[PDB]
């Protein structure tokens, strides 16, 4: 019969051929990922200053979980996990070309399997160099704030003691709902893990575990310019000016290890 | 309840063929090397599975006459032996099941 | 802990409470935004057929953790200009009413047995 | 060798990680505060910060009665009759405001949750604040008291003569008699003691823990 | 985590009991696929009890109740047991067949005792390596 027929990508891959095929593409994915490590070697788009009004671009991250938090005054403070994984700029937006206002940066990360995907997915992820990732989202940044694609983006941008925003999807109920966007302000970050790239930030995030969310910089206007203090377009561990700590503490919060605290 | 009005004709016809109502054709349809015959992609041929199904229930057939009694499951190892196919060592305190029929071409 | 009905153990020295009566002391209101009365929430108590405020020290609900749950609803009676109307209270009174919000210290001075 | 249980992770999707980085927090913290290896129904005094008072700590004397929680946020609720009050309270294990723990006297009861103390008698249930630790044998298993508790009336905050509750440290026959317990027994369920779905298995995970917790050391 | 089958939680253990009987009994049955896969759990689980071992009273009082046919107990622990002593799991394999034509069209599967001596089920076969596409991979293999 001259007609279609359904096929997958194991359906004629031989055991032999298939774990050949599982390490190469654990080959290309280190590869990939390992070009775009450096991004200030890689002819880096111009480094502008900061100024009043400048808008830095938002990261995308895993929900790990919650625990609870402790502070050198004793009190426990509960606190949800954000892990950043592969997260990198995918496509620049001009101003006048996406929004008159302000232009946007689109961020992708969680990277995803190719072989459940459309080619033309892949195709477009092949020329940006970078293996296809979960979610796309449009942050809005500033043009003196625009990063040029393809720079990795690490949890490191925020610091402890900064408020920030995470919008994500709800946990979805059925007929009785639920899966739409909300997003939570005023959060405040107690701790930053380099090692694994894991962000504390106070209260609450929208969603189940394990879930993707996107984080941007608090938009209350007592946070109104926050970024004068923090790397202003990110934070590039290419440079290697000083190499941070493994976990990032807010001077407030307790560290494990420390002595008892004492209500003195 | 009654609806107000007798339904047309036509609008019935309109709402019977909507191709949500039409039935679907299937692209997974394989074919079975083994019994010639079709198959789907994820569902095992019929043809021969009918010749191993129904050899089972012959082998059966003779070990229960072989038990001969109910509740008289071995707590010994079984196997089976066809025609032509003569006990190893390796067969020693086995249960022996006897077939008349030549050891099967796909039996192995 | 004290609401609406909710017989409580008087735990005072106040003629009323002491006395003994019939019908158990029950609550009538609490006087608190919220409907729930908790240790440190005043309450409009019942006792000898007359309504006298008292203030709640101990409850058998479930609370927060490092805290001690009682197994007995106790409060302590308050008059109209804020004085105790008992003399001394019986029962141990936890010492977090002093930083609660509100007036607790002629309570507490009242109060011998602290826990 | 003692496995705390709070290092036992519960089933769940949560990530293992989030275990590995905690169990990092949790022995570093062990090596500022020492945590004694204690059962339910041991007898424990424990020394904690007190955020009313300034600069005063204060000791606490109680039976174990139940634990809960894993990790650093794990939690032991110790139990004592104080001025004829029955207090409970919940200790959190790694608490920066716990200044130092002691077990008085470590012991087990029979079962694995004192909460049916409560309907006990008060004697049961009243221990001195002030009594001295008692001797403790190293190379052995922690004492097993095999008392059983008399229960108070009828009304009890749960049905502990149900099967499903199975309390063997229960004076089920002075307070309740064999029809009763028949009663009780018609939601045996036996299947529930032969069903697989409801068994969750950690041995492997407690053995593979040791190792790691011994090799922090 | 369970599935609904029968007219009462007990009746699903009745009903899981009286499968995972016949099965001990033949090593291969053929039922509905919800239905299989359901039980598969529990068959493999039980292995894990014979080969904890007969002196095991837990395993004698779990083999007694699930397995109706006291002959069978003998069995598990002398035939069962031994035979997947080496294998460390994947006691039970489950394939799908022909839904059945009893006019319900209820999804048909066949699950089978590994290792045992009833014929070799007719299992699908893997795309040989002398295939074009699979000749072009070993080249590419062979160059790396
Ligand atoms: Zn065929």
């Amino acid at each position: 019969l001259h007609s279609k027929s359904s096929t997958w990508w194991d359906e004629h891959l031989s055991e032999e051929n298939l774990s050949f095929v599982k390490q190469l593409v654990s080959d290309e994915n280190k590869t990939q990922l390992t070009s775009k490590l450096n991004p200030l070697k890689d002819e880096p788009w111009p480094l502008h200053p900061w100024e009043p009004g400048s808008f830095r671009v938002g990261l995308i991250a895993l929900k790990l979980g919650m625990m609870p938090l402790w502070t050198k005054d004793g009190q426990k403070h509960a606190v949800t996990l954000l892990q950043v994984q592969d997260c990198h700029v995918l496509k620049y937006t001009p101003k006048e070309d996406h929004n008159g206002k302000i232009a946007a940066l689109t961020v992708g990360g969680k990277t995803v399997s190719r072989f459940y995907k459309p080619d033309s997915r892949l195709e477009f992820y092949r020329d940006l160099g970078l293996p296809p990732k979960q979610i796309h989202k449009i942050f809005h940044v500033t043009d003196n704030a625009v990063i040029k694609p393809g720079t990795p983006l690490y949890a490191a941008h925020f610091r402890p003691g900064q408020y920030v925003d995470v919008t994500a999807k709800t946990i979805g109920k059925g007929f009785q709902m639920g899966n739409q966007n909300r997003t939570v302000y005023g959060l405040k970050v107690w701790r930053v893990n380099t090692k694994h790239n894991i962000i504390y930030v106070n209260g609450s995030v929208p969603g189940h575990k394990n879930c993707l969310v996107k984080i941007k910089d608090s938009t209350l206007p007592a946070y109104k310019d926050s970024c004068k203090n923090l790397p202003f377009p990110t934070y590039f561990p290419d440079g290697d000016e000083e190499e941070l700590p493994e976990d990032l503490f807010d001077e407030s919060v307790w560290q494990p290890s420390e002595p008892s605290i004492t209500f003195a | 309840a009654a609806p107000k009005n007798r339904r047309t004709i036509e609008v019935n016809r309109c709402r019977r063929r909507n191709p949500q109502k039409l039935i679907k054709i299937k692209n997974n349809i394989d074919i079975c090397p083994e019994c010639g015959h079709l198959k789907q992609k994820h569902v095992l041929c019929g043809y021969c599975y009918e010749k191993v199904r129904q050899e089972t229930t012959k082998i059966r057939q003779q070990i229960g006459a072989q038990e001969g009694g109910p509740f008289r499951a071995p707590s010994v190892e079984t196997m089976v032996l066809y025609t032509g196919e003569k006990p190893s060592e390796k067969d020693q305190g086995k249960r022996i099941v006897e077939r008349n029929i030549k050891r099967p071409s796909w039996f192995t | 802990a004290v609401q609406k009905m909710t017989r409580v153990r008087v735990v005072d020295n106040s003629a009323l409470g002491s006395t003994p009566y019939h019908r158990p002391p029950r609550c009538i209101h609490v006087y608190n935004k919220s409907g729930v009365g908790k240790v440190g929430d005043q309450i409009l108590l019942a006792i000898r057929g007359q309504k006298k405020k008292a203030l709640i020290v101990g409850h058998r609900m479930p609370g927060s953790r490092m805290t001690p749950k009682f197994d007995s609803n106790n409060v302590v009676l308050i008059e109209d200009n804020g004085n105790p109307v008992g003399t001394r209270i019986k029962i141990p009174i936890p010492t977090s009413l002093r930083r609660r919000e509100g007036e607790y210290s002629k309570v507490l001075a009242i109060a011998q047995n602290f826990v | 060798r003692f496995l705390s249980p709070e290092f036992i992770p519960p089933r769940g999707r949560t990530n293992p990680l989030k275990f590995k980085i905690e169990r990092k927090d949790m022995l570093d913290r062990r090596k500022v505060l020492p945590i004694p290896e204690f059962y339910v129904g041991s007898i424990l005094r424990v020394t904690t910060a007190d955020p009313y008072a300034s600069g005063k700590t204060s000791q606490f004397l109680g039976i174990c009665i139940k634990r809960s929680g894993n990790g650093l946020g794990a939690t032991f609720t110790l139990r004592n009759t104080i001025e004829g009050q029955g207090v409970e309270i919940c200790f959190e294990l790694y608490n920066p405001r716990i200044q130092e723990i002691q077990v008085v006297k470590l012991e087990k009861r029979l079962d694995d949750n004192l909460l049916y103390l409560r309907d006990a008698l008060p004697e049961y249930s009243t221990f001195d604040v002030n009594m001295k630790p008692v001797p403790q044998e190293a190379c052995q298993e922690v004492p097993v008291n095999k008392l059983k508790v008399k229960m108070k009336p009828k009304p009890w905050s749960k049905r502990w003569e149900r099967p499903n509750f199975n309390i063997k440290g229960i004076r089920f026959d002075l307070a309740l008699t064999e029809e009763q317990m028949k009663e009780a027994q018609k939601w045996n369920k036996p299947w529930i003691e032969f069903d697989m779905m409801r068994e969750y298995d950690t041995s492997k995970i407690e053995a593979a823990l040791w190792e790691e917790i011994e090799a922090s050391k | 985590v369970y599935r609904r089958l029968g007219l009462g939680p007990e009746s699903r253990i009745h009903l899981l009991r009286n499968l995972l009987t016949g099965l001990v009994r033949h090593e291969r049955i053929e039922a509905t696929w919800a239905r299989a896969d359901e039980m598969r759990g529990y068959a493999e689980k039980l292995i894990d009890y014979g080969k904890l071992g007969d002196t095991n009273e837990r395993a004698m009082r779990m083999a007694d109740f699930w397995l109706t046919e006291k002959d069978l107990i003998p069995k598990l622990f002398k035939v069962l047991a031994p035979r997947f002593q080496g294998q460390n799991g994947n006691y039970t394999r489950m394939l799908q067949i022909p839904n059945r034509k009893e006019q319900d069209r209820a999804k048909m599967a066949v699950i089978e005792y590994k290792g045992n001596y009833l014929p070799p089920l007719p299992l699908p076969h893997r795309d040989s390596n002398l295939t074009l596409l699979n000749q072009l991979l070993l080249g590419l293999q062979q160059d790396l």
